[PDB]
């Protein structure tokens, strides 16, 4: 292990680090967005606190939210475009990353 | 039966004659269609 | 021989999609991106297909749609599966129209 | 390997890739004069949209077109001439081409 | 000695064949491309007769089913199964006249 060795791995650790740090602040991101979402165009039924009592886990939650957001928003022939398939209960991923974009953009042209 | 038509093949003179005059109405029709006056 | 048969099966799939597009194009987008003058001007036919489905989308599917679902605004390099996701929301557009 | 070994195998290469395409235009064209015969002179029954319903595949739709223009333009006695039997059910390919062609110069000495 | 009979058989069917075109060909052409006035101009009898059949082509069957159904205008080098395909529309065309 020589000096250029030594200096290469400390710069790849703290690349790493921080790369694990904008992955948590993207994560509390997510996290808020969600949140905010739910308390805008949701009812107080899908609150994480309702369904936590009822024991369902926070990405549960969150795919949750989304599904919803999306069946309110973007329309079933969008739907049955762009996931293929009219049931969203087996699409959560980054098809539910772009259905929940699309909600976004039909909630913003809506406004 | 228009002279306007690449397939139409007239038989005698009278034929000729009527495609002239069906070639002269299509493109009367044709003229009206493509025609736009100025307003103002 | 089958597996040229089952060749010549997806040539004619994708000759009627192109088919399709190029009937759709011409009717909706202009004159200009024909398929004799873009040869003319020296585009692969590929080249061309991609090229009226890249018009098409900036046509039909809004601004927003393209900046989210394919990530990026600019459509001169998202072609692929976006792409095809982008081509049948403005197909959806078109229909809704 | 010489040069003038690469230089012949990327000629026959950029041949090959020219004749594929020019069969792509030509199947291009194909599909366009299949579409206009049947849209000019065969009924609204026999329409691609309501044949892929009822499933049948685009070749299939092709012949089936080319049949029912024969068998309405091309004389029963030229088809049992040229193809040698009345039925044309079996008769899909170059001697259907050919009894398509007579069909054309059928249709255009009518007009 | 069958072989031969049937050489025979072949032979006799092809000068049946002939002679009805010939037949044919002097009453409904000219006087001009008879037999022994092309023999005297040097010409075989298969040549005479294929010329035969491409001039009741060219006076029977018109030039549109020549340059699509033979997929050439002139019938100078058709001559085979297309010329047999030609030579039977001309005998159509002439039983319809």
């Amino acid at each position: 292990l020589s000096i250029n060795e030594r200096i290469t791995k400390e710069l790849a650790e703290v690349e790493e680090r921080e790369r694990i740090e904008k992955q948590l602040l993207l994560e509390a991101e997510r996290i808020n967005e969600i949140d905010t979402l739910a308390k805008a165009h949701l009812s107080n039924h899908f609150n994480k606190e309702v369904l936590l009592a009822k024991g369902y886990t926070l990405k549960d939650i969150m795919q949750a939210q989304r599904r919803e957001l999306v069946r309110k928003f973007v329309p079933i022939e969008q739907i049955k475009a762009i996931a293929k398939v009219s049931d969203i209960s087996h699409i959560d991923g980054e098809i539910l990353e772009q259905l929940v974009s699309l909600a976004k953009v039909n909630i913003k042209l809506r406004k | 039966a228009s002279l306007l038509d690449s397939n139409f093949v007239p038989i005698n003179f009278t034929e000729f004659v009527q495609a002239i005059s069906n070639t002269y109405k299509q493109r009367r029709i044709q003229f009206y269609e493509n025609l736009k006056r100025h307003k103002r």
